[PDB]
């Protein structure tokens, strides 16, 4: 059948004289065409028209009424799908599929005009025509990012692709990293067939090749490659000799790039490409199904679902943004400091298209500034992406200037200078009465209260802290801190600011450590907690990157500077005995001071926990495993992994407790995007109520698997009382 | 209730890999010749009793397959009777069929048995048969699979096994078989390859290098050929072993298993049936067991494999007269001469696969008729005989001379 | 000295070949699907008793090389001291793998052990794993070589087995066959094949014609698809059977087995092993034995090897109270029908490989387990299995209802 079983209609008929039928898909209930239950009746009421009206149909032209060509499914469907709702999840894609496939089948030429955007669902449309068209315009995007998700392509993406390219290179260049392609590379890799100048050209272009493929190829007219007989995949099949050589490493090398981190979808999706290779495109169709839906029916999944759609579609939308206050343009910008951040700063707010006043102590560090700027833009011309000519006339709208009269005109300053709590306040209170009196005072401080910097200023109201990653031109992350004298406008004008530079903002109330470094802390904190207990150096970082960690957390104790690390414990310790209070310093503070005791205080002085020659890491210490005796300890991974992890959940709550945070996508965004939280949690508060241990699955296994941790670790483990029993 | 006792222990010269003798002998061939000359030993044996052969096959295809064991009852031109079945353990196929043999001769079902093993390498390489560990992305991701190569490397990583150490044992290994060859102890028990003329093909182990010196070990490369030389598993491993940092990649041609061609044929019946046809026992099989340790590491079974078999035979590693041990990796038997202390005067006396080479599916048969032979000459009266399977499996059997 | 029991028999729905619903499940799914019940039925069984793993498995490349026994060990979670061994005796594998189970516990040198066989036709065809009797010309002229599809049609022209001879046979098989479905007697054996989410593939022998009739069957041609499709083997029969001029070809696709997919697990143990794990033994293993026939004709092996068995059990023709011969060919059963009287009530009492299909490596232990249910139903005694197996060999096994 092509029905699931009364949905709104989302495709127009048209034919022409010479029967070659125009499907213009147009959802009336969004701006974009969707995989939905409208979509599903609406194309299967037009595959069965094609089948019983097949004597005058010669060809068949795929088109798209809205900007995008078909992008995605309905994901708040998917987000919902129980376990116990394998089966219907199962019919649903092969009901797809089995449109797809009798669209191939139809003995007659099909052709998709691709206008804008073909992702995820919308890709897998395009692949089930025997020729493909698209549009060469900025913005259009063709690739299968269901990876991204805990997904994989439901829709015949594997089944097609590893038909097309070969086990090996449909899984690295398309499946397994969800990679989006422009309009030119997608053509050189066999994605596209052809290409045209604008979109007027595509559907008079389409049909014309019909023409010349019944006329030229009648026989081979609408039927694909692996539909033939004398078919062979490239690269061979798991049965012949080139492949089944290589086809060990495939699982191996595999697992080398996801360093053991548990993420089922690119597992699946090679079993998927490899198992589907073995037999024939019906039964590998129907393979790819069994593999989708236990994927979208698990729990990693959700948890991706959950942070990478619903999650950063509010911070776009604006959650964390005063939703009662206008618009303020900005005209110029001045940037104070031109350093590794004030320098990438600069960059990414003229890459937007800002005039920049760009300021340092000197003149000629504000060329080094400058320059920063200028070394990214031969990568922006040596990689071809950038116009060379409006590209290059963007580095005239920045400014690197010395004398302070050069922020004459700057209505939004950001602070970059090194801190220091007599600094900060010098140099704000030096170019305050030159800028304008609307202009915000923005500042990137690591940990420094803002309270106590806001005093520096004499217009309170428009200080505020806007924290970037270094990075700046590759991380996306902007914390924005809010002080107690900071107005709700200068919020809403940073956070246009930040959706400006194409970056993702967060809003964090000052609080001690902000958001960003307390929790990350933590997480460096327990792994040299686990050294000093005596447990062996390669099973903390093999314990971090199996988490899901992007970098292990000795090598990043080591880029964080090690004495940077003490005297975050001396404020803390000075933030609670001058309260009074006793306090109890974590175990992680004596590894450091024996640490820097032994002089080996991270990468910048040459040598830490691993060994540098020339500023390249190359191994750990030797002498680490016989000054905390490594190997009197030999813990469970499991605990080690679920330890780290506790700990950046737990302090999370206790952000939220606290109001450091206001929304829970802000965590989860922030954790992910900032401190590198694992991606298949979801967020560091998602995996509070997505944890799946082998105590159950959801906040109450959280709980139970903490009091766990906490009468073998530590009560530091135990869980607050807005989760508690 | 009945006693299995080994009759006859025979093989064939172990013939090189490039440009070898055996090339051109089909393996078919190669058990023919050994049942041929079983004829010639007993020429007034009933055949009719044997009632089963059984051979080991690591690669059956091709040359080896649609049950070589029943081909090579037919084409000898044994009874119709005699059956014929090809079992596939890995490295322990030849002692699983000696064991097999030995077990249905204990239950009193079958009389008589043929056991042994055969693998043509030089024709049909290792892994033509294909796989489901190492060729199912899904349960090769689950099961972390990693070639023994790695697994013998890793091995010597954690018990601390240097470069030097195992070229060490792969020049004992050379010696000690060049002392067999030279002092005949494998006169009697080698059956040279002939043709259908009776001309000689092969008449020793011609994959020796008797004059191998420490110093040409350490000018090899370390093994980078066939499975190794993929990306991924030096990473996979380490895993699994998180307390390793870095894999010291040791092992190498010269102190690893050479690639071999060979046959060996074990004989094993119950008292009756020996002494009905004029034979004597040579060797008694007190106890076999089978274990295994993590597939990982994949070559760490004979360790639990020996002692469950000393265990069910009610001995210790002391009453224990010689020790042998697969040389499928130098490592493997140094770790299984570490887990349990044992001299060197009883491990590998005869040499090994080192420098023998180790045909797959008959290395199990060969190593033990090398036991009971080396038993005899020295008088004792005890050997234990284990191997290393792949994906971490364990066999172990021990041999007493009667 | 220790008695061999079967304590569970169950084996997956045989699926058919073209367009199957088995046809996208892997062989090593088939087996860790049949173990995943077994412990689905024992949870509080201790897996570390289980010594062995053996399956048998006839064709073992690709998906079914590099030891598949062991590779359903690592991939179920199972013990890594379970072993696992892959053997192959032609159509015999299934069965050897339980006789072989049931011998290494007689010996007492292993507690408990799973046995059982696996093939996937439709993915791994037959005889893909080439073969030296058929591919190698000195042997295949030596021993002459003829498929079973003649010598099948030969026993019938030997004997004198008319066309509607062998069809009258097969029409009663899927009755039988029919009957046992409906009367629920395959129930609680037959074990529904799933994916990874629980969905249902498979839960019928689908290759099943319930309405096949006595005309539909003499519609069909000779078989002439696979290997009898060549010239020859029609007159190389001849030449050995000298005094039969003419052969006569009435075996079809209908009174042959057919081509299908499947798996088949026996659990056996001894006595003292069932009663630590608290398991009730269902059935115990009286005799098995090897014996064959001429291998031109290469199906009269279960004739001399039903004898051998009841001969050393002590036992008659009289005593059995269940005859299971494997239906590969209708002839095959129709001879092994004559040279011992044997009434039709007790013959394939619940149909057979004509009618549910003919896994080569399961056949064994699935006729086995259906023999197991069917004394308990009938609340009979004893039972005897057979099958013929390629190159004229034979395996019998008698089992008793405990």
């Amino acid at each position: 059948s092509h029905h699931h079983h009364m949905p709104d209609n989302t495709i127009q008929w048209d034919k022409d004289a010479d029967g070659i039928v125009t499907l213009t898909m147009d959802d009336p209930s969004g701006s974009t065409n969707v995989m939905n239950e409208a979509y599903i009746e609406s194309m299967g009421k037009a595959v069965d028209r094609l089948v019983a009206e097949k004597d005058s149909i010669t060809g068949v032209v795929v088109a798209s009424a809205k900007k995008t060509f078909f992008a995605g499914g309905d994901v708040k469907t998917m987000i919902q799908a129980r376990p116990e709702d394998a089966g219907d999840v199962f019919n649903t894609v092969e009901t797809i599929k089995r449109q797809l496939r009798t669209l191939e089948t139809l003995g007659k030429p099909v052709v998709a005009a691709i206008n804008g955007a073909a992702l995820g669902g919308g890709l897998e449309i395009a692949l089930a025509c025997h020729h493909r068209i698209a549009a060469d315009v900025k913005g259009s995007q063709l690739g299968l990012p269901e990876v991204t998700l805990g997904l994989l392509p439901g829709g015949g993406g594997v089944t097609r692709t590893v038909r097309m390219f070969g086990i090996q290179n449909a899984f690295v260049s398309v499946l397994a990293q969800g990679t989006r392609f422009k309009p030119a590379k997608a053509k050189e890799i066999g994605l596209v067939d052809e290409l045209v100048a604008t979109v007027e050209e595509l559907v008079p272009a389409a049909k014309a090749w019909i023409k010349e493929e019944l006329k030229a190829n009648p026989d081979g007219a609408g039927v694909q490659p692996w539909d033939k007989k004398g078919y062979k995949m490239p690269g061979g099949t798991p049965s012949s000799p080139g492949l089944a050589a290589i086809l060990p490493s495939f699982p191996s090398n595999l697992r080398k790039q996801l360093k053991g981190a548990p993420m089922p979808a690119p597992r699946a999706i090679l079993a998927a490409a490899v198992e589907g290779a073995q037999v024939d495109f019906d039964t590998a169709s129907r393979i790819e199904s069994r593999y989708f839906a236990s994927l979208v029916t698990g729990q990693v999944a959700k948890n991706m679902m959950q942070a990478f759609f619903f999650d950063l579609q509010a911070i776009n939308a604006g959650g964390s943004r005063p939703e009662g206050i206008g618009k303020t343009p900005i005209k110029r910008i001045g940037v104070l400091g031109a350093g590794m951040m004030g320098a990438g700063i600069a960059y990414v707010s003229a890459k937007a298209g800002y005039e920049v006043v760009l300021k340092d102590v000197s003149l000629e560090a504000a060329a080094k500034g400058k320059g920063y700027s200028e070394k990214l833009e031969a990568k922006a011309l040596e990689r071809g992406r950038t116009t060379q000519e409006r590209s290059d006339a963007l580095l005239a709208r920045i400014t690197p200037t010395a004398d302070a009269a050069d922020f004459k005109g700057v209505d939004f300053v950001i602070e970059a200078v090194f801190e220091n709590q007599e600094l900060k306040h010098k140099v704000f209170g030096e170019i305050e009465d030159i800028v304008e009196p609307n202009a915000i005072l923005g500042s990137n401080t690591s940990t420094l209260p803002i309270t106590g910097l806001a005093t520096g200023v004499k217009r309170q109201e428009d200080f505020i802290g806007i924290a970037f990653f270094s990075p700046v031109d590759k991380m996306p992350l902007v914390e924005i801190i809010k002080g107690e004298k900071t107005s709700d406008e200068a919020l809403a004008r940073v956070f246009d600011y930040t959706l400006a530079i194409g970056k993702t903002p967060i809003v964090v109330n000052d609080s001690r450590g902000f958001f960003t470094s307390r929790v990350i802390g933590t997480f460096v904190n327990e792994a040299l907690a686990m050294l000093g207990e005596g447990v062996e150096p390669a099973s903390i970082e093999q314990a971090g990157s199996q988490a899901g960690y992007p970098a292990p957390p000795l090598q990043l104790s080591d880029e964080l500077n090690l004495e940077l690390m003490h005297k975050i414990a001396v404020a803390t310790r000075k933030g609670v005995e001058d309260a009074g209070g006793t306090y109890q310093p974590h175990p992680a503070e004596a590894v450091v001071e024996k640490m820097i005791e032994l002089g080996r205080s991270g990468r910048l002085k040459g040598a830490g926990f691993y060994e540098y020659a020339d500023g390249k890491r190359s191994g750990l210490w030797p002498g680490l495993r016989e000054t905390f005796k490594s190997g009197s300890s030999q813990p469970p991974l499991q605990d080690m992994i679920d330890r780290m992890l506790f700990a950046e959940a737990l302090e999370t709550q206790k952000c939220l407790d606290e109001g450091v945070l206001t929304s829970t996508a802000d965590a989860n965004i922030g954790s992910i995007m900032g401190i590198g939280f694992p991606p298949w949690t979801g967020g560091s508060a998602q995996f509070i109520v997505g944890y799946s241990g082998p105590a159950g699955t959801g906040k109450a296994a959280f709980v139970a698997r903490a009091r766990e941790l906490a009468a073998a670790y530590g009560d530091r483990f135990l869980p607050p009382e807005s989760l508690l029993s | 209730s009945e006693e299995a006792f080994i009759y006859e222990a025979i093989r064939t010269p172990r013939g090189k890999q490039k440009n070898g003798s055996l090339h051109e002998v089909k393996p078919l061939s190669l058990v023919v010749g050994l049942i041929d000359e079983l004829r010639k030993r007993h020429p007034d044996l009933d055949e009719n009793l044997i009632s089963d052969v059984i051979l080991g096959c690591v690669s059956p295809v091709g040359d080896q397959g649609g049950d070589i064991a029943r081909a090579a009852v037919l084409a000898s031109g044994m009874p119709v009777t005699s059956g014929g079945v090809q079992l596939n353990r890995f490295a322990a196929s030849g002692l699983e069929a000696v064991n097999t043999a030995a077990q249905k001769v204990r239950s009193g079902w079958d009389d008589l048995v043929l056991a042994g093993g055969v693998e043509s390498m030089s024709r049909v390489p290792m892994g033509s048969d294909g796989g489901a560990m190492g060729l199912d992305p899904a349960t090769n991701y689950d099961v972390m699979f990693v070639p023994q190569s790695i697994g013998a490397d890793l091995i010597a990583t954690i018990e601390g096994f240097s470069r030097e150490d195992v070229d060490a044992y792969a020049l004992r290994s050379q010696q000690k078989a060049a002392e067999a060859w030279s002092g005949g102890y494998f006169a009697k028990s080698v059956v040279p390859v002939r043709d259908q003329n009776g001309l000689l093909i092969l008449d020793h182990d011609e994959h020796m290098r008797p004059d191998t010196t420490k110093e040409g070990l350490a000018k090899l490369k370390p093994a980078f050929e066939g499975l190794a030389a993929l990306g991924g598993f030096d990473d996979v491993a380490l895993q699994k072993y998180h307390w390793v940092e870095k894999i010291n990649h040791v092992h190498t041609g010269g102190n690893s298993s050479g690639i071999v061609d060979g046959a060996a044929l074990v004989m094993i019946g119950s008292a009756a049936a020996g002494k009905l046809q004029g034979l004597t026992p040579r060797a008694r099989i007190v106890a076999t067991a089978t274990s295994g340790a993590d597939p990982v590491i994949m070559l760490t079974g004979p360790t639990p494999a020996t002692r469950k078999v000393l265990d069910r035979a009610g001995l210790t590693v002391d009453d224990i007269d010689l020790f042998e041990l697969n040389e499928a990796f130098a490592s493997v038997v140094l770790k299984f001469q570490k887990d349990l202390n044992i001299p060197d005067e009883k491990l590998n006396v005869n040499g090994g696969a080192i420098a023998m080479g180790h045909p797959l599916g008959a290395t199990g048969a060969m190593i033990l008729g090398t036991m009971v032979d080396e038993l005899e000459r020295r008088n004792a009266r005890r050997a234990l005989i284990t191997l290393c399977i792949g994906g971490g499996m364990g066999v172990a059997t021990i041999i007493e001379r009667v």
